[PDB]
Order: C-alpha cells, then sequence, then structure tokens
C-alpha cells in the first residue's frame, strides 16, 4: 500500500507534459506534451514504443485507450490512430470550440466538451458527431462517468451530477466560488479540491469539500497541510485520497477520517510543477507529469503488472542485415536470385495499365540553334539562360493522337 | 502420420496422389499390387524426386539389376527417366522404392483430354434402335492434326530408342503419359515390371520375351493414339474399334488411318518402326518448324529479361545516390558539383509534364532514356536545371561516366575503402 | 559520313562486310554486279534491317513485283526472309537496296568450314610418279556425319517449302548460307537472281524456266553436299568427281552414297525430292531430339532470373513516385501527413547508415525488403527519422496499401481524372 520511485522519464525535454494515460488495454503509458509531441512508453522499462507529432498547434489534453487504437485530444482536432502510428480518422473540431474534456462512455461513443458551452456526442466509427448537449455553465474540464451519473467538474468551481441518459442536471455543488482543480468519485464519496476567492484574491483552498452520495450532502471538510489542486481515490483497501499539490507535496488521507501529516510524501517538491498525474486500473502505478515534460512512476510492487489482464506486446525485429549473402555491385554478372523470396499469390502491388505499359521510340531531339549560340562552357557544365518556351520538364516527345 | 519424413537420403516426403487408404485392399489395377507417390529431396546432391513405394514385396532374384542398369544408361527426352531404385523398411512394410527425376505440371492423357464424358458419350449412350443419321462433320472434341501428329512422332521416337537398347516401356497407357507444358510429352512408370514381375521363368533370360513385349508395345501404342484420336476411350474398345475407324475416316487424314490400320491390325510380321515413317511425310519437318518458332519465341524472352537485370543494378545505384544527408556535404552532390546533374536527370526522368503541365506517366520515355544511359550513347541530352536558370548539354557517355564514379565513390566509403 | 547515312525510314548505318571501293570495276561474280552490305534502322516499326546495296543496275520491268509478294508470303526458320526491296538515289548512283532483318553471328559454310588449304589440299595435291597409298579412313578433320546430314535436312526442307511455293532459289552456294549458333542455318540473297535475271523475254510468262531452275538448284545442291563431304570444294569438279565418289564409299554410308548417286547422276526426270525423303530414316530422331534437348535446357534457364524485368519496373514506379516536387507544399507529404510514412520508408530504404556514421548500403538487405512488400508479409518493420524525432513501426502490407493508393492517384492525375 505504499508507493514508491519506480522509474522517471522524459517525454520531451524543456516541454511540459499537457496530459498522461495509462493504456488499459495493453502494459502501455501515453504522455503528450504542450508542444503537439506524443509518445508511448511500454512497461516498468519505460521503453520508448512510439513518438511522433500529433498536431503542429494544438496542445495535447486527453488521450483515451480504445481496443483497436489511441485518441488523442487537442484544442483543435480528435485524431483516432493505429498504435503503430496510422491514422484510422481525424474529426476536425470546430476552431471555436475550446477542446480540453474526453469521456470514452463505451467502445464507439465518445463525449468530448470543454470552455465551451455544449458537450458533443460523437460516434467513432462513423467519425461523426450524433448529439450536441447544451450545458448551462461552460467550462466543463474534468468529465468522469460512474454507473449513476455524470460527474463534470465547471472551471467556476462546480461540480454537477447529470442523469446518464438525458444528460440533464440533476444534482449541483457549489464546492468553490472560485475555480476547481479536480474531483473525483468513488462509491459513495465524491472529492472535490480547487480554488476559492478570498480577501487576498483567488488561492487553494485546503480544505477539500467530501460528499457522500449516499445521503447527498456536503461533509465535514477535509483540511490538508498543502495546496491540493488534484484529488484521487485509490480503493486498495480504502478509499484513500491521494491529494496532489503542484508544488509536488501530496498526501494520503481518509475520505472521513483525519488528515494526518504523517501521510504526506514528495513528489517534486523543489523545481518541476506537478501538471498531470494519474492511476493504474490496478491501483499498483502512479504516474506524474510535471511542467519539464518528466513522467514519474510510483508503485507499491516491484515489478506491478499496469493491468492484472494484460495482453502480450508485439515488438518489431531489427533489419536481419548480417543474414544476406554478399553480392559485389561492380561485380554485375553474378546471379542477384540468391536473395530469398517468399511468394504471396496476390496480384502484384505495382502492376501497370496497359495504355502506360506501351513502349515507343523516345529519340530525343537536338538542341535549339539559339541554345547552341548562347551557351557557355564553363569547365563541364553548359551555362544558357532558360529560352522560357517550354514547361518545367515538359515532354520531349510529340505524343500521338 | 503414414508418410515417413526421412527415406534412405530422401526426405521432405509429400504425397502427390490420393493416397489409397490402409484398409484399401484392392491391388492398384494398373499395377496389380498398393501403390503410393510421394516427392522427397536428395540429400545429396539436393535434387527433386519422385517416389513410387510398392507394397509387400521382397526381391527374389537379383538378375533385374542388369536391366536396371539398362535404364541408367538409357536418356530420352519423353522419358520420366528413372534415377535409382531401393530397399526400405522405414514404412510398415518392406517396401521397394523407385527414385525418377522430378517434373512439375504433368497433366495426364485422361486429365487433360479424356475428362469429358460427353466426348465418351458419343460411342456410348447412343439412341440404341433410333436411325443414326449422318455423322456431325465437327465431331466435339476434336484435336488439331498438327498435334496429334506431333503426339505420335514423340510416342514412335521414344518408343525406337527403348528398342535399340533391348528392352520394352510396357507402360504406355492414357494415365501414364502427361504432358509437361502444351505438347511435349513424358512417359511415367518406368522399368518397374522388371522388378515387380521378375521371374527366372525364361531360362534367367529376360530378353526371351522381349519380341513379344516390343509387338505388345506396338499394340498398346496403337490402341493409346486411338484413343487419342477419338477422345474417348471408349473407342479403343473392340465393339467400338469399327466407329472408331469409320470416325476417323470421315474426320482425319488418310495416312493417319493407314499409320491406325498398321499399328493395330496385326500384320503377321514383326512391326518394324522404321515401317511407319513415311506415312508422317512433311509433317515431320512442319513439326521441327514450330519447335524453332518456340525457340525464337523463348530466346527473345531471355534477352529481355537478363537487359532488365542489368539495368536493376543501375537503378540500385540511383536509389542509393539520390537526396543523401552525407550528399547534402559532397560538393559534388551540389550544383556546381557533377551529381547535382544526376539530380536533374532524376527529375527529367520521373517529373515529365505535358505542354499544359499535366503529369506524363509513361515506362517508354524512361525505358529509353536509362538505355541511352547504360548504353553511353553518344547522342546529347539537354539537362534543364531546377531553378530554370541553365540548361547543360551532355552526352549520355558522360552522365553514364560520372553516375559511376558516384556510385563507386560512395560504395567505397560506405565500405570503408576511403 | 562519305556514304549518306538517312535513307527514307532507314537510320544510322554501318558497313558489315568488307565495302568494296567505288574504284573496284571488279564486280562481285556470285551475281554479276557490285555489291555492298549494311545495316540501318527503320522508323516505321523501330526495327533493325540490314540493307543489300547494288551499284550501276537500273530497275527496268515492274512485273517482279508478283514473285517479290511471294518472296514476303514466304518465311521460315532458316531462311533470311525477303521483307522489301527499293529503289535509291541520295547515293553516288542510282541503287537497288533489298531491305532484310539482320542475324549477328552468322557464319558462312567457307569460314565456319572451308576456311583451310589443307581440306583442299587432298584433290589440289598431285602424286608425280607415286604409289597412291590407302586413304585414311579417318581423315583427320571429318565432320560427324549426324552434322552433315542435320544440313541436308535443312536444305532439303528449305527446298521442298520454295518448290511448293513454286519458286526457285537459285542460291545453292555455300557462300549464301550462315551457321548462326552451331547448327541452325540461313539461307541468303533471296530475290536477288530473280531481279538481276530477270527478263520479259519469256512471253510475258516468268513460270517458264522454273523447273529448269529447280533442276539446276538441285544439282548444285548435290555437288554442294559432295563438297560438304568433302569438306572441300575442290571434289565438286567433274575431275575430282570419281575420287569424291570412292572418298564416300571409304568414309561414309551407303545412305549417303545412294544420295549423291541419285542426285549427281541425273535420272533423266524431273526428280521430286519427295523421293529422298526415306533416305534419311531414323536419324530425324536423333535430329529432334537434339533440338527437344536445347529446348530443355534454355527452358530451364528460364527461371533463374523471371522476377528481374518485375523488379526493375517496381523501382521505376518507385522512382517515379518519390521525390516529386508538386507535393513538397502539400501537408499530406509533411511529418503530420499520413504520407510522412513514404518519405521515412525511402530513407530507410536509401538513406540509412551505419551505427558509426559511415554509409549503409547493402543491395541484399534492399532485394530481401523488397520481396517482403511485394509479399506483403505481415511482418513489421520500423522506420526512423534521420534526427529521431518521430519512429513509427508498421507492417509491410500497409506499405502495399500507402503505394498503391499513391500511384492511383498519379495515374489518374497523369490521366485528367483530378
Amino acid at each position: 500500500g505504499v508507493y514508491s520511485e519506480l522509474h522517471s522519464v522524459v517525454a520531451e525535454v524543456g516541454v511540459p507534459v499537457s496530459v498522461s494515460h495509462f493504456d488499459l488495454h495493453e502494459e502501455m503509458l501515453w504522455v503528450g506534451s504542450h508542444g503537439g509531441h506524443a509518445t508511448s512508453f511500454f512497461g516498468p522499462a519505460l521503453e520508448r514504443y512510439s513518438s511522433f507529432q500529433v498536431n503542429g498547434s494544438d496542445d495535447i489534453r486527453q488521450i483515451q485507450s480504445l481496443e483497436n487504437g489511441i485518441l488523442f485530444l487537442t484544442k483543435n482536432n480528435l485524431k483516432y490512430m493505429a498504435r503503430g502510428g496510422l491514422i484510422i480518422f481525424d474529426y476536425l473540431l470546430d476552431e471555436n470550440e475550446d477542446m480540453h474534456s474526453l469521456l470514452l462512455t463505451d467502445s464507439s461513443t465518445l463525449l468530448v466538451g470543454g470552455l465551451q458551452n455544449h458537450i458533443l456526442e460523437i460516434d467513432l466509427n462513423t467519425v461523426q458527431e450524433t448529439q450536441k448537449y447544451a450545458v448551462e455553465t461552460p467550462g466543463v474540464t474534468i468529465m468522469r462517468q460512474t454507473n449513476r451519473f455524470f460527474f463534470c467538474g465547471h472551471t467556476s468551481g462546480k461540480v454537477s451530477l447529470r442523469d446518464l441518459r438525458t444528460f440533464k442536471v440533476e444534482h449541483e455543488f457549489d464546492a468553490f466560488s472560485g475555480s476547481l482543480s479536480d474531483f473525483d468519485v468513488h462509491g459513495n464519496l465524491l472529492a472535490a479540491c480547487g480554488f476559492s476567492s478570498r480577501l487576498t484574491g483567488l488561492a487553494c483552498d485546503r480544505f477539500l469539500k467530501v460528499y457522500d452520495l449516499r445521503m447527498m450532502r456536503a461533509i465535514t471538510p477535509l483540511q490538508v497541510h498543502v495546496d491540493p489542486a488534484f484529488l484521487r481515490f485509490i480503493p486498495t483497501y480504502t478509499s484513500r485520497l491521494a491529494i496532489i499539490s503542484q508544488s509536488g507535496q501530496c498526501q494520503f488521507c481518509e475520505p472521513t477520517g483525519l488528515a494526518n501529516p504523517a501521510d504526506i510524501f514528495h513528489v517534486n517538491p523543489v523545481g518541476p510543477l506537478l501538471m498531470t498525474f494519474d492511476v493504474s486500473a490496478s491501483k499498483q502505478a502512479l504516474a506524474f507529469g510535471d511542467s519539464e515534460g518528466c513522467v514519474h512512476l510510483w508503485t507499491d510492487s516491484p515489478e506491478p503488472s499496469f493491468n492484472p489482464y494484460s495482453r502480450e506486446t508485439e515488438f518489431a525485429l531489427p533489419c536481419l542485415v548480417d543474414s544476406l549473402p554478399p553480392l559485389d555491385w561492380s561485380q554485375d554478372l553474378l546471379p542477384l536470385s540468391l536473395i530469398p523470396v517468399p511468394l504471396t499469390t496476390d496480384t502484384l502491388l505495382s502492376d501497370w495499365p496497359a495504355a502506360n505499359s506501351a513502349p515507343a521510340p523516345r529519340r530525343a531531339p537536338p538542341v535549339d540553334a539559339e541554345i547552341l549560340r548562347t551557351m557557355k562552357k564553363v569547365g563541364f557544365i553548359g551555362y544558357a539562360p532558360n529560352p522560357r518556351t517550354r514547361l518545367r520538364n515538359q515532354i520531349p516527345y510529340r505524343l500521338k493522337e | 502420420p503414414a508418410v515417413p519424413t526421412e527415406v534412405d537420403s530422401y526426405h521432405s516426403l509429400f504425397p502427390l496422389e490420393p493416397l489409397p487408404p490402409p484398409n484399401r485392399i484392392q491391388k492398384s489395377s494398373n499395377f496389380g499390387y498398393i501403390t503410393s507417390c510421394y516427392k522427397a529431396v536428395n540429400s545429396k546432391d539436393d535434387l527433386p524426386y519422385c517416389l513410387r513405394r510398392i507394397h509387400g514385396f521382397r526381391l527374389v532374384n537379383t538378375k533385374c539389376m542388369v536391366l536396371v542398369d539398362m535404364w541408367k544408361k538409357i536418356q530420352h527426352s519423353n522419358i520420366v527417366t528413372l534415377r535409382e531404385v531401393f530397399t526400405t523398411k522405414a514404412f510398415a512394410e518392406p517396401s521397394l522404392v523407385f527414385a525418377y527425376d522430378f517434373h512439375a505440371g504433368g497433366e495426364t492423357m485422361m486429365s487433360r483430354h479424356f475428362n469429358d464424358p460427353n466426348a465418351d458419350a458419343y460411342f456410348t449412350k447412343r439412341k440404341w434402335g433410333q436411325h443414326e443419321g449422318p455423322l456431325p462433320r465437327q465431331h466435339a472434341g476434336l484435336l488439331p492434326e498438327s498435334l496429334i501428329w506431333a503426339y505420335i512422332v514423340q510416342l514412335s521416337s521414344a518408343l525406337r530408342t527403348i528398342h535399340t537398347a533391348g528392352l520394352a516401356c510396357r507402360v504406355m497407357d492414357p494415365t501414364k503419359i502427361l504432358i509437361t507444358g502444351k505438347t511435349r510429352l513424358r512417359v511415367n512408370c518406368v522399368g518397374v515390371f522388371d522388378v515387380l514381375t521378375f521371374d527366372n521363368s525364361q531360362n534367367n533370360n529376360p530378353l526371351a520375351l522381349m519380341a513379344q513385349y516390343q509387338q505388345a508395345d506396338l499394340i498398346s501404342l496403337g490402341k493409346v493414339v486411338l484413343a487419342l484420336a477419338c477422345n474417348s476411350l471408349a473407342g479403343i474398345q473392340r465393339e467400338n474399334l469399327q466407329k472408331a475407324m469409320e470416325l476417323v475416316t470421315i474426320n482425319y487424314s488418310s495416312d493417319l488411318k493407314n499409320l491406325i490400320l498398321y499399328l493395330l491390325t496385326d500384320q503377321n510380321r514383326m512391326r518394324s518402326v522404321n515401317d511407319i515413317m513415311p506415312m508422317i511425310g512433311a509433317r515431320f519437318y512442319t513439326q521441327l518448324d514450330a519447335a524453332q518458332m518456340r525457340n525464337d519465341v523463348i530466346e527473345e524472352d531471355l534477352a529481355k529479361e537478363v537487359q532488365n537485370g542489368r539495368l536493376f543494378r543501375l537503378l540500385a545505384k540511383l536509389g542509393t545516390i539520390n537526396e543523401r544527408p552525407e550528399f547534402q556535404k559532397d560538393p559534388t552532390w551540389s550544383e556546381t558539383g557533377d551529381r547535382y546533374l544526376l539530380k536533374l536527370f532524376r527529375d527529367h526522368l520521373f517529373h515529365q509534364v505535358t505542354e499544359a503541365g499535366a503529369p506524363w506517366i509513361d515506362l517508354s520515355h524512361i525505358i529509353s532514356c536509362l538505355n541511352k544511359l547504360d548504353a553511353g550513347v553518344p547522342e546529347k541530352i539537354s539537362l534543364i536545371s531546377r531553378d530554370e536558370k541553365s540548361v547543360l548539354v551532355v552526352t549520355y557517355s558522360d552522365l553514364k561516366r560520372c553516375f559511376e564514379n558516384t556510385f563507386q565513390e560512395l560504395i567505397a566509403a560506405a565500405n570503408g575503402q576511403l
């Protein structure tokens, strides 16, 4: 039940991690930076799987792991792409929508929202928006779904519980008078941390706003010794509340117990600012992405399985250079067929149409007299101004009608 | 599990015909015993071989090895050449394996021709009482008579080359003749009865009944070619012999009917191969001519493909020369260097557009220009730069020389000779 | 430059035979006029044609074109077929040019088998009061009789075809036969005497002398065959006819004996070539088998490089697809576009380097990856940029899909469907 440092890696130097997401189907983790470059990593060995620029301008704000591929979220796009980098589909979003929050309701439906006052329900296989739901309080940057309600965190400091079918607002909590940093839902308890506005201005609230889902009311707030920017329920034995401060000071607490300063640990107290955080579904691994692009994994086990049921991850063999027989290029008589050739029955990949397969005489025409006169020899090059009576690489042959 | 992997020096045994089930007590109708077919590979000289396994046999007398030696010295084109014979016990029973040299693609007489039951339905399932009117002039299945004459030429040449050695093939049959390609013929299962039905009854003289065997060979050849003519094995039947004769008379040539009469009708003489020769006549030369035409085709195809391979060497050099980051540092790759011209040549090869600028894709320009390049033709070639400033006139010889120098220097650098 | 290179559709002339000087008043004795030989290329069909030029001869009468039409309708393997004849004036004199194809490596019977004076020395030597000892039954330099038989077969077939066409070669002279390869023969100078000695004196019916020309053909053939047997033209003389006959008796078979008898000693009749067909007898098979085995060799050799035109046209498509300027602006070819994989693929194929920075080029690796892509194997391959900023692992099948789609797009744009 005690998580300690396992490994730390740099997704991108000097470019902050803008969102991170463990893949729930494989022993993978995906890290997207604010600069538009994304990288996946395998296993505790932190090994780089794939790395590429997802979009040139929009920072990455949510990654969703699906059975068939990876969903990347930016400010103005939604990209469903294969694990190896082949693009599955690319749904461009309205530039007028500050796209921030994903929600994988099921294998084919995605709820997308953000600073806009609307949430788009989109079918991925069709690559089409199927529904558009209005929101009376724009600024929904955190989105969660349980078996009972949709949990929407708003930048106004509120948490809205909505019906899972009609999406209509059923319940509301004014967690903070300022802004919301994070909120989490587990079982019969909801924990929210954020900023409130006082006489000194907007500052982080050290009293976690804890609500009992059973009796639908706020319970005594949990005073913490840090500035809680993130909260996450870890149900290892009890619902341990992983309190995360952007300064790096994090804490274990009980959702109804008392905050103990002995439960305070430090991820990166000095230097990097905690920006992104996630917990493995197995509750065995923790990831913190900081402002330098660095991702830190803490594990309560020496060699945990990110998922208890994790399928095999294939690796690509490097080129087997030494196995082939040597052939001298200067030797133009050697039989080239010594190289092994596996056979396939399908039509040859590159076969040519009859019209483009016909040879013909293509005797090049002589030089223009103008070019011959004006051509000055410089070493071995012919320096002659372009006559400008032809096109660039225009056909030197008179095509027959 | 019924096929052992390694038998003596042969492995990778793959059954070639649907093998008889182990419960098939019925001995094969063609050979009188249990038969099996496999494809194996020699572990010594690494060659494909076809294995015919016979079941339930032990060597009786060894004298047959002289006959086997005769087959080992017989080398004929249209005969499945017999390589060796040996004894194996890797099978459930002590069996004999015949190893012949292996050819693919063989389709038998029946498989190619007699596979149509309606071709037999002329001889069979007639009206049986309704007035049989005039025979249809175009009997379905009529073969090119040039083709059938070629077939008889090959058959007769095989029989004679066998007989001059003092033996008998005694296996000639529709199912025992394969057609490699379209006309080229191959007779399988040679030198089998010499051991299978090897008895010392003929006073320890295997050649005692050689004349009987050869005359039976002649008779069977006649039956086979009659079946070939009729496209129906019902024709060779004794009760359909007259209908076969009359149909051949109506359709094909007089020399053909006369050959059929000579071969089938017993002439109370040891019939000689030389005897049938004059009746084929000019068709002899006609066949030879057709053969030489096929020759003139194949040699042409060779003359194409080999050259294309030499060209591939070039294109490979082009591929390893264009756009390298090291050539980005190499002054020769730059415009003042020669290799930029190679770049430009690439541009001229692939970037051709019409007078309207639409892309022009055509193999012929490419192939002609590359032939000019590899031949180093004195014909010039004006190369206009990418930035459209200059036009350079260079011979294809100079382009080839610079390109070769580029490739060889690059390969020396890659190998570390530079 | 002295000879005008351009003639109608013909270009790039090169002299083949030793050119008779323009001052050589000595006309060639084979036809009674001055002749020269060259090669050119036709622009109508892009096919090469050897040309035969006459000197000082004038096309007088036009009736011969019927026979020239028959010449063009006549085609054969061992004949240099007559394609066209015409008049020219661009030369120093009005001339007649016969355009045939060219067959490189053609070598005349003298140059191949009659270039040694020692072969003639037996006939030319006279025993001056010396007893004539027994002649060596194995004369040094004697050809295998089979070669003679083959040459006879070829010439006899040529005569058969021409007489069936109802024409006369009148060119039976070793000077006009080229042995392409080892045995293939090529008769030469077809129709040249047909035009040179063409006359209208025969009551406007050229067919009067055809039988006489045929008998002259056969007598000349007998003399040539005898010279072949003697490996010396000196034997065909009337003075050495009996010496040649006795040499034939000593060395060669009764078949060849009867041949030379039947021909040299005329049967005072319009002899039919069919009458000599059985004489060759069984040797026919040896000839045909030899041909078939030659086929069996070359066809075997074919399979060595079947894939090379395939793979050359592969890299042709590669070159016409990569390095396209019109795409350097499209973001679909940028690092955020789907087609950046193509650029990375090319960079792995060509631009991959060793870990130490030395260029890494391996034709075998190239070919192997080419084979994998052509097969579309489910094997996955990794793609690394120059700066290692982005790396992607992808199966070869997706490479196949991308390449087919991009080439289809390029084809559609070239053909105006975009």
